[PDB]
């Protein structure tokens, strides 16, 4: 998988593609179609991180994602495209509440 | 909101753009957005009087801590009123304390509080709220927290 987490507005923001820069997040779409049939995306990257992740997890309200990669955790302020925060991991739990970790 | 993107250089303002909604913060409304803290028109009388018509009570008996101070943090500060009738002052310690305290609530009528904090050496205490408005007596006892 890539690292992505989706806001229930309807944007799964992922980053990267497979090893592409993280530079590419977004997707609020704009339109509707049949179950079987297929759909269109928006285009407006944000990001161009360096650390290569393997986790994405949303904040409990989607909001703050903490992303880990290269073994450290960048958390983003997302809309912000701000680094919400960073450090090195080993293992994790968000305090589910959406306010601690 | 309907969220619209910008070009700050020179923009565009167009009918289209799509909504997303973001949850905002709570508003809590206080007992100090509404009140003018005062000194009484007639304390002696008023003091009693306010009892007369108005008065609700709560008692606690305090057995793990013998200090006002916690209480104190919630009360001077929450109500925003004046402690007193010469019954305010305490140094970095003090044996006993009463705040007989004042201000007036919105809608005109007043909200009045007497807090006799009593130290035996536990604290057991009589908090009175007396009011010239009904909604405040129930409120003070809560609000102070």
């Amino acid at each position: 998988e890539p690292a992505m987490s989706m806001d229930a507005n309807g944007k799964i923001i992922w980053a990267k593609h497979s090893e592409v820069q993280q530079a590419n997040l977004k997707a609020m779409g704009d339109t509707e179609i049949k179950d079987g049939e297929r759909l269109p995306l928006a285009v407006k990257d944000m990001g161009s991180c360096e650390i290569y992740p393997q986790t994405i997890q949303h904040n409990p309200n989607g909001r703050f994602v903490v992303v880990c990669g290269d073994g450290e955790y960048i958390i983003y302020t997302a809309m912000a495209l701000r680094n919400k925060s960073f450090g090195s991991a080993q293992e994790f739990a968000w305090a589910h509440d959406s306010s601690e970790y | 909101f309907t969220v619209k993107d910008c070009d700050p250089n020179t923009g565009e303002i167009d009918e289209e753009g799509y909504e997303d909604e973001y949850v905002l913060e709570d508003l809590e409304v206080t007992v100090a957005d509404h009140i003018q803290k005062v000194m009484k028109v007639n304390f002696e009388a008023a003091w009693d009087e306010v009892g007369d018509e108005f008065e609700k009570e709560e008692t606690f008996t305090l057995s793990t801590i013998k200090t006002l101070e916690e209480a104190v943090g919630n009360i001077v500060k929450f109500l925003g009123m004046h402690p007193c009738e010469r019954s305010d002052k305490v140094p970095e310690n003090k044996n006993t304390h009463t705040l007989l305290l004042a201000g007036v609530f919105r809608g005109g009528h007043d909200i009045l509080v007497r807090s006799r904090l009593l130290l035996l050496d536990t604290v057991t205490m009589q908090v009175t709220a007396r009011s010239s408005e009904e909604l405040p007596v129930d409120i003070i006892l809560a609000s102070v927290g």
